[PDB]
């Protein structure tokens, strides 16, 4: 039993957003859907949870009256919507089962989702521009630069390439803009053979990129 | 509401223990969460001193009154995370979290940065820019500074560094960028990037040579 998230958004303020957790196993049965965000750099906070097979949901006091929580338990997808959205919205937002109470209750929250980020912000959105970083072992890599909002995501070799990598936490410029790096480590006797490839998704813009990165 | 201490340490190898206090937990048992950076979080312990598929035995739970506790043997650098309490409110119908406690493993090495600075790339020079890449990594504790140089004279203009970010091996990372005209990049001999670590100094060159 696992939890599916829907991808990264950026909304203005007084807007609302809506963000899917999906069953992985097409179905709720008997469980609750929790929703529960984090702020960057903060606690969790629980916003409400829904229980699909009726449909039941509660609130938190804390978003009551702009917040809303729907399910289709035909398709194993739940929805939480929250709208009248503030800058102090931007969080990463979570999904986790719980169990049916009576039946288990002192069970927690399990499985948890991956999250997803939404940034709450009047900037416009701005998608990144890519560069290779040309190179025992050489590192070699892709620049991410100016970009606006978080989140970026970068693999190598299409997910082919893990060993080694090493994406860094981007950089908040004093413009307003991001810049990230990734880095491969990889034996310099691969440099005239081996193909490397960085892979750049960043969602708000639509921008998914390939850069090759080839010694000088 | 849900209280915890917001920091606790221990030995690598020795026993910690996070508390955990509220008035809910007179009504339900607490449940544990444990969360790495850039991570969801995962369940641990819940109910009484039950753990989930694949969390291993060092962890164990009880409860007292209105407390709980997180007991962790055997500490692992891997055991370094955030490690939150939650339970139903005294009303059941809601959940509550208390702040989380960080958790530090002490007894990890000294270790420098590891350095990589990159020139601009000709990509970016041919659309009339120029960065030069800081890459900073594997550094303990986590506490550097930046610093750049064009030949052997100081440049502050134009930088953008980040404050040091946990790793996932418990070590840190930082970055930083110098922004150039291709004109600047190509007038001087070298530009440098100059790493403070622990009383010592990194510093790297790249030459548009």
């Amino acid at each position: 039993v696992q939890l599916q998230q829907s991808g990264a958004e950026v909304k203005k303020p007084g807007s609302s957003v809506r963000v899917s957790c999906k069953a992985s196993g097409g179905t709720f049965n008997n469980n609750a859907i929790n929703w529960v965000r984090q702020a960057p750099g903060q606690g969790l906070e629980w916003m409400g949870g829904i229980i699909p097979m009726f449909g039941t949901a509660k609130y938190s006091q804390n978003f009551q009256g702009r917040v809303a929580i729907t399910a289709d338990e035909s398709t194993g997808t739940a929805s939480m919507e929250l709208s009248s959205l503030r800058s102090e919205d931007t969080a990463v937002y979570y999904c986790a089962r719980s169990r049916d109470l009576l039946l288990f209750p002192h069970h927690a929250l399990s499985p948890w989702g991956r999250g997803t980020m939404v940034t709450v912000s009047s900037a416009s959105t701005k998608g990144p521009s890519v560069f290779p970083l040309a190179p025992g072992t050489a590192a070699l890599g892709c620049l991410v630069k100016d970009y606006f909002p978080e989140p970026v995501t970068v693999s190598w070799n299409s997910g082919a390439l893990t060993s080694g990598v090493h994406t860094f936490p981007a950089v908040l410029q004093s413009s307003g803009l991001y810049s990230l790096s990734s880095v491969v480590t990889v034996p310099s006797s691969s440099l005239g053979t081996q193909t490397y490839i960085c892979n750049v998704n960043h969602k708000p813009s639509n921008t998914k990129v390939d850069k090759k990165v080839e010694p000088k | 509401e849900l209280t915890q201490d917001p920091a606790v340490s221990v030995a690598l190898g020795q026993t910690v223990r996070v508390t955990c206090q509220g008035d809910s937990l007179r009504s339900y048992y607490a449940s544990w969460y444990q969360q790495k950076p850039g991570q969801a979080p995962v369940l641990v312990i819940y109910g009484k001193n039950n753990r989930p598929s694949g969390i291993p035995d060092r962890f164990s739970g009880s409860s007292s009154g209105n407390t709980a506790s997180l007991t962790i043997t055997g500490a692992q650098a891997e055991d370094e995370a955030d490690y939150y309490c939650s339970s139903r409110d005294s009303s059941g119908n809601h959940w509550v979290f208390g702040g989380g406690t960080e958790l530090t493993v002490l007894g990890q090495p000294k270790a420098a940065p590891s350095v990589t600075l990159f020139p601009p790339s000709s990509e970016e020079l041919q659309a009339n820019k120029a960065t030069l890449v800081c890459l900073i990594s594997d550094f303990y504790p986590g506490a550097v500074t930046v610093a750049w140089k064009a030949d052997s004279s100081p440049v502050k203009a134009g930088v953008e560094t980040t404050t040091p970010s946990k790793q996932s091996n418990n070590k840190y990372a930082a970055s930083s960028y110098l922004s150039l005209t291709p004109e600047q990049w190509k007038s001087h001999r070298s530009y440098s990037c100059q790493v403070t670590h622990e009383g010592s100094t990194v510093e790297k060159t790249v030459a548009p040579t």
